RNA sequence: CUUCACACAUGCUACAAUGGCCGGUACAAAGGGCUGCGAUGCCGCGAGGUUAAGCGAAUCCUUAAAAGCCGGUCUCAGUUCGGAUCGGGGUCUGCAACUCGACCCCGUGAAGUCGGAGUCGCUAGUAAUCGCAGAUCAGCAACGCUGCGGUGAAUACGUUCC
């Protein structure tokens, strides 16, 4: 039983229909999937993102990612079709309000000059997306066994209808706004 | 396929150097993470020319 | 050893070692050395967890390290240009600001020879 | 005069044009041939006419530029390039 | 007279381990000084500030010579090599340091890993390296010039060739 879920519906939960006016508890927004992926670009050359991107977000989240391929061939960029470039991983139930609570109280914090996240990073539903700076950060991977540094982008969708819906939700979760 | 392909996620215990700690599962063998900045340890968590001239004089 | 975000190099001398953060040189490292009792002479591999606390914290007391020191290195070289004073019009252009002599030398504001 | 013990050094005949001009409370443009003075914080919202060789340069000291002598504000030499 | 798409010339500091840094400790010569030289004492991390002894000088000040020596550390790295550029804060002289001074402290840490065709000096206290002093001078762009001593080499068969 992770403490962020049991957290979420003891308080959490109930402060929400104080903020907004809800008529019925089936309403009440809730994060679904946190969806992470590196988008690993520089694999169209040297084929090596199964030793350097797949066992770092194995260890990361928790589970081993999909290695997501391209859908159409472009020239500038030195690629084709069906040509491995990003690797992705989905986090549900119960490992999603693990790595919740593991992100905002341990990880981070560790950002090289932290300053907070930006509440304008809405997708206009209520979807939040920042992102990181390299295989820092977590401690699961550590700096010293690791090939290149490369960074991520973290989705969070919720089952909020609009933008500040899914402000005063994360706000009470830990994430740290400005 | 949720069998023997997926690492090592079993419970683990987190402290910090200010005192604060929990526990959640992580991948981190022997369930031994020691973090040195927490949630509650780190700023920001918790928090002209003119006036150079008259400092001088 | 993550210090402030810099993450010292590991069999390295803690006089020396210090320097590599972005706002600490040779003097300053001796008073960081002096006022929280830890040698000169130690290697950072046997840098306890206990004295690693001691000087988190006497630089953030007294010190003015990276992130805000280097926005205040950029942002000082940015008074200058938009209150067009002498310096500020010799920064965006490339050329020394110190009274320096531009006849023959300065290939370090500039680049390498251009040979026309 | 660049030393923390004699203070600051602004020309006698451009201090007597702004005590003139600061209790009686107008903007006239002061012309000056003084480029060597410091500007100082009774110079905010005046203009200045600073000669810098040729011809006479405006100058509206702001906020930003109170430490400053007042002739690094009239460039002396005119380039535009060797093409 | 100090500009700057560039080009040549004379130098200086480097590219390191026959070295860098830190601590201790020996050895000079020739010069300069009343609109001056500031011993000592206190203050300042330092440039220097202040007090003022002595002295027109084989008397007093300049005056701590540096390489060298002894010990400790760094262990071949664009570095504890290199100190360019730039940010902040200062001292001094001078009516005045913006154009356009030198010095100091802190932070910053660029090129450079011994240099293509070509080319330069030197035959002995010489070259190579290390300091110190003077002249002009309020101060100084002094790495220049004129001097001074310390440590101290390698080769010259020979006149074929330039
Ligand atoms: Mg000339
Ligand atoms: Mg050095
Ligand atoms: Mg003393
Ligand atoms: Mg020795
Ligand atoms: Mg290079
Ligand atoms: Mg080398
Ligand atoms: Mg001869
Ligand atoms: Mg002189
Ligand atoms: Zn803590």
């Amino acid at each position: 039983q992770p403490r962020l879920k049991e957290r979420y519906r003891s308080e959490i939960r109930d402060a929400l229909r104080k903020q907004f006016g809800y008529g019925n508890v089936m309403q009440i927004p809730t994060v679904t999937k946190v969806v992470v992926n590196m988008g690993v670009g520089e694999a169209a050359r040297d084929a090596k993102l199964i030793n350097g991107a797949v066992n770092d977000l194995a260890l990361i989240t928790g589970q081993k990612p999909e290695v997501r391929r391209a859908r159409k061939s472009i020239a500038q960029f030195k690629l084709r079709e069906g040509m491995p470039v990003g690797v992705r991983v989905t986090l549900r139930g119960d490992r999603m309000w693990e790595f919740l609570d593991r992100l905002t109280s341990i990880a981070l914090p560790r950002i090289r000059d932290f300053r907070g996240l930006s509440p304008k990073q809405f997708d206009g539903v209520g979807n939040y997306t920042f992102g990181l700076a390299e295989q820092a950060v977590f401690h699961e991977v550590d700096v010293d066994k690791i090939d290149r540094v490369r960074g991520m982008d973290i989705n969070v969708v919720t089952s909020a209808a609009t933008d500040d819906e899914g402000r005063a939700l994360l706000r009470a979760l830990g994430f740290p706004f400005k | 396929m949720k069998s023997d392909i997926h690492p090592a996620y079993e419970e683990t215990t987190v402290v910090c150097g200010c005192g604060n700690t929990f526990q959640t599962r992580s991948t981190k063998p022997g369930g031994r993470i020691v973090v040195e900045v927490c949630s509650q340890c780190h700023p920001f968590y918790t928090g002209g020319r003119v006036a150079r001239f008259e400092k001088r004089y | 050893a993550r210090l402030v975000g810099v993450d010292l190099p590991r069999d390295k001398r803690m006089e020396v070692a210090l320097t590599y953060i972005f706002g600490i040189g040779r003097t300053r490292s001796n008073e960081i050395l002096a006022a929280t009792g830890i040698d000169r002479d130690l290697r950072t591999r046997d840098l306890t967890e206990e004295q690693l606390i001691h000087l988190r914290d006497y630089i953030e007391a007294n010190l003015k390290v990276e992130g805000d020191l280097r926005r205040e290195v950029q942002a000082d070289i940015r008074r200058k240009i938009e209150i067009g004073c002498y310096q500020g019009l010799r920064h965006r252009r490339g050329m020394p600001v110190r009274g320096q002599r531009t006849k023959t030398n300065a290939r370090t504001r500039k680049g390498p020879k251009r040979t026309i | 005069p660049r030393s923390l013990k004699k203070g600051p050094f602004v020309d006698e005949h451009l201090l007597k044009k702004v005590d003139v001009q600061n209790e009686k409370n107008t903007k006239q443009v002061i012309k000056t041939w003084s480029r060597r003075s410091t500007i100082i914080p009774d110079f905010i919202g005046h203009t200045f006419a600073v000669h810098d060789g040729r011809k006479h340069v405006p100058v509206f000291v702001t906020e930003s530029m109170v430490g400053h002598k007042l002739g690094e504000f009239a460039p002396t030499r005119t380039f535009k390039g060797h093409i």
